[PDB]
């Protein structure tokens, strides 16, 4: 709660928290520790943070009123099986099913978790057993939104009638996709919080990858080598057919089931049959079972034909799902997508190719970050700003000129509304417009309304849709580019997390300003002031030049407001005991002459600033238009910086009006001669005691 | 789906409040600086015991910024329970020093509340807090105190939360300095 927490937070993450290896503790849960309390007092562990509750299923629909949740006992694997394994050596099959409640998606995820040993060690810690210190504890380390989170479940599973309602090994004696389950359905809040959810989603869930889509019934004149770079890069590809109104037919020479049943796509070679050119696409089923006529159809015995065994001893040489059907294979298969593995998935091993990587981070608040589309230029300039740069384009020998590929995804974060995954999703988008040359703005300079209106974008979003992450898989020229992510709409409030895979190298920076400060060189005095506000001025004081915070809330709001109170007339007290810090460098409460004719004069250029932004004898001002009140004004700040003045100031009505401006303005100059003052030397940062900061912490 | 989020062991005056911020964001569960103060300013006006006019707008503004971790400028639904559990609280000592109803405390007085309030301020944060929140005469009515209260405790929790290690010291570059000042 309050930015400390965040701004510690935020330490944390840039010292290594939220990191594959520090990944972040769910609930403030200690595996390790949970684990040791119970080895200690001989017992096992029953989750606090996860009861063997209805809520736990759901809420009422795998809830608590519901059928599908009544007289169903949560059994632990030690009275489910005989000699319950965790997991098991090299594991050829996969034999892994839904129970009468769980989800079809759920299985594809998981399965493709045990194509590499490597992916699913990621997720899922080896280091676990029902014989050595068990204890009744697992743990689990899921991506979430850029950064893994360790999560800790209990053992406990729900069955009725005896036996497992959602995910299971059908044989074995196996329990961690059980609890692999239990510990995802745990961190989104509800087993049923995972009705809802996209296999895409488990992966990058399961990954720390970027899982990218495409329709196989309209996919890109370039998806074969698409599939080759991504099958040379260890990435997790997954193809699965639709199941269209009992749609469970052949479509051509092709069989004739039409079910919806998730394959992998582990091989793709292009090779020459009798001079022809056939391009194949090796098929896997998770599963095993085969079932496909031929071996790769079309006058199938094409394995002797014109096809050397100097390339025909490669293919059938494996074991288990072995297909390899021409790529022609588009007739079945409605549906591809492949997980694009971050470098330090594969552990280090020269054995694939490595996507380079470059995440971000950002947010979209309501009256200053939330700009909207590019189909609203008004506010659209002022979401976050990002730089990509390009130098070295990719390797291969010639396909459609430019060469920089990169892939852009852009995921939305979770806010207390989504019940469930897939839900309350806003509509967002990102847009890609090319460095014109700017090395001011290289990343020191935040891109206004005037850049965007005389730059088009490129290839940008292809639309905002309504979903947790949006891609775009780019190849632009070796140049520099900025990415805006954005919704649809304005005023939109969210975070987000945009990453980068490029197959080289890309400097990808956070462009924005920086927090600048210059006004003001007041040198004081006690002539030349001309003896004007002197003569009134000293009236107004009891005796010599003093006048306190009260003192001067009573004077400024002669002048100003002309006097009819409606709209903040004057200026509140806060405003005033503000303006009063700002120049008493003593402690007298009271402003003397020279810091105070000072403060008159830095007034009248916050009047001037308003009206000229507020044409229009309304006294209020907008949110969005304070970037430029507080540029023309002296301070300039990054993002986050604009997101709490809004947040501090503003009206429901995303209106800030003269008062809070002035008090914004004097706070915030205040705060700047403290920084500024306490580092001289320019070092960047202030040492403080606690009385310090609390002398300074109350204005 | 209905609002969920169940304990069992309810309250009367809270269940009102989660059932206002339903009421106004509903699963969202999330309140604004007006919304707040409109919510404040009945459980601690309606009482003809406690002499006060209600919170001020900055008031809740404070109290929604300093309870809010991603400056969305929202206060939570359980981030209420942590401050009007201290509020519930302050109002308590708040008229033990003012047992003679006139809307305000004593100047002479605010320490023994202060010191009673858990904070014993020393000399120059005791001039702070006088300087910042006493009224002209250098009195106090319920809205500073509970505010100086609420703004003061959260800059404890601040530096003891970029203070980890333990040094009774913190470093802040300026974009901290300024967000930690600018958003309480």
């Amino acid at each position: 709660a309050g930015i400390a927490a965040k701004l510690a937070k935020d330490r944390e993450a840039a010292e290594g928290l939220g990191s594959h290896e520090r990944a972040i503790k769910y609930l403030n849960q200690d595996y390790e520790a949970l684990r040791n309390e119970c080895l200690e007092a001989g017992t096992l562990f029953q989750d606090p943070s996860f009861p063997a509750i209805p809520s736990a299923l759901g809420f009422k629909e795998l809830g608590p009123y519901s059928s599908k949740t009544r007289g169903m006992r949560w059994k632990r694997p030690t009275e489910i099986c005989a000699d319950p394994q965790f997991i098991i050596g090299g594991a050829t099959r996969t034999d892994i099913c839904q129970g009468a409640l769980g989800d079809c998606w759920l299985l594809a995820a998981i399965a493709s978790l045990t194509l590499n040993e490597e992916i699913l060690a990621r997720v899922v810690p080896l280091n676990q057993s029902f014989q050595e210190n068990y204890a009744g504890i697992f743990h689990f380390q899921f991506w979430q939104y850029g950064e893994w989170v360790e999560v800790v479940v209990d053992d406990r599973l729900p069955t009725k009638d005896g036996e497992l309602l959602f995910v299971h090994s059908a044989e074995g004696s196996e329990f961690w996709s059980a609890l692999l389950e239990k510990a995802y359905a745990k961190i989104n809040g509800c087993y049923e919080a995972l009705s809802g959810g996209a296999t895409t989603e488990g992966f990058e869930d399961f990954t720390g990858g970027i899982a990218e889509w495409y329709e196989l019934k309209k996919p890109p004149p370039n998806l074969f080598k698409i599939i080759q770079k991504a099958l040379q890069k260890g990435s997790l590809l997954g193809c699965s057919i639709d199941i269209t109104s009992a749609a469970d037919s052949e479509a051509i020479t092709f069989q004739k089931l039409v079910k919806g049943h998730a394959y992998s796509v582990t091989g793709a070679e292009e090779v020459e049959s009798n001079g022809s050119l056939q391009k194949l696409i090796r098929i896997r089923n998770p599963w095993g079972e085969v079932e496909w006529t031929g071996r790769w159809n079309d006058n199938c015995p094409s394995w002797n034909t014109i096809d050397p065994e100097e390339r025909e001893r490669l293919t059938r040489r494996h074991e288990d799902g072995e297909f390899w059907m021409s790529f022609s294979d588009f007739l079945r298969h409605y549906s591809r997508l492949e997980i694009c593995n971050l470098t330090p998935d594969t552990l280090t091993s020269d054995t694939y190719k490595k996507w380079k990587l470059t995440k971000m981070d950002g947010n979209w608040r309501r009256g200053s970050t939330a700009g909207g589309c590019r189909n609203y230029p008004n506010t659209f300039w002022m979401n976050p700003q990002y730089l990509i740069k390009l130098e070295e384009e990719d390797e291969d020998e010639e396909d459609g000129e430019s060469g920089c590929t990169f892939l852009v995804g852009l995921i939305q974060k979770h806010r207390r509304r989504q019940r469930k995954m897939g839900e309350d999703m806003h509509t967002i988008g990102f847009g890609i417009y090319e460095v014109p040359e700017e090395l001011s703005g290289q990343t020191n300079i935040h891109l206004s309304k005037n850049f965007f209106l005389t730059n088009r974008a490129r290839e940008r979003s292809d639309t905002f849709i309504n979903l947790r992450e949006v891609l775009n898989r780019f190849k632009l020229p070796p140049g520099e580019y900025i990415l805006v992510p954005s919704t649809f709409e304005p005023n939109k409030d969210g975070d987000f997390c945009i990453r980068v895979f490029s197959e080289k190298k890309a400097d990808y920076q956070a462009v924005d300003d920086e927090i600048e400060a210059n006004l003001e060189e007041f040198d004081i005095s006690e002539d030349d002031i001309d003896d004007g506000v002197r003569r009134l001025f000293a009236q107004l004081a009891g005796e010599d030049a003093e006048i306190s915070a009260f003192e001067l809330q009573t004077i400024l709001r002669r002048v100003l407001a002309k006097r009819q109170d409606i709209k903040s007339d004057g200026f509140s007290i806060e405003t005033c005991k503000i303006m009063v810090d700002m120049l008493d460098s003593d402690g007298s409460g009271k402003l003397g002459l020279k810091e105070f004719y000072i403060l008159w004069t830095k007034i009248q250029k916050y009047q001037k600033i308003y009206r000229e932004i507020d044409v229009d004898r309304s006294g209020t001002m907008n949110s969005y238009e304070m970037r430029k009140a507080l540029e023309e004004a002296g301070f300039k700040m990054p993002c986050q910086l604009h997101q709490v003045i809004v947040a501090r100031f503003a009206d429901d009505q995303l209106i800030i009006d003269f008062d809070n401006f002035v008090r914004c303005l004097v706070r915030l100059e205040t705060l700047f001669k403290i920084f500024k003052q306490l580092d001289p030397e320019n070092t960047g940062t202030i040492e403080l005691d606690l009385i310090s900061w609390l002398c300074f912490s109350v204005l | 789906t209905h609002y969920s989020n169940i304990e069992a062991n309810e309250s009367e005056e809270v269940r009102q409040f989660r059932r206002l911020f339903a009421q106004l964001a509903g699963d969202d569960m999330e309140v604004s600086a007006t919304e707040l103060m409109n919510i404040l300013n009945k459980v601690v006006t309606r009482h003809p015991d406690l002499k006060t006019d209600g919170f001020g707008i900055d008031t809740c503004r404070s109290m929604v910024a300093v309870m809010d971790s991603d400056t969305t400028g929202k206060l939570g639904f359980e981030e209420f329970k942590y401050l009007w559990n201290n509020i519930k609280r302050w109002q308590a000592i708040y008229k033990q020093f003012d047992t003679d109803r006139s809307g305000t405390i004593c100047s002479s007085e605010l320490p023994g509340a202060f010191e009673a309030a858990g904070f014993h301020l020393n000399e120059h944060l005791y001039n702070m807090i006088i300087r910042r929140y006493s009224d002209e005469s250098g009195n106090m009515d319920f809205d500073n105190f509970i505010s100086c209260l609420v703004r003061l405790d959260a800059m404890f929790r601040a530096f003891k939360s970029l203070d980890k290690d333990g040094t009774g010291q913190i470093q802040v570059n300026i974009q901290e300095w300024l967000q930690l000042t600018m958003y309480s």
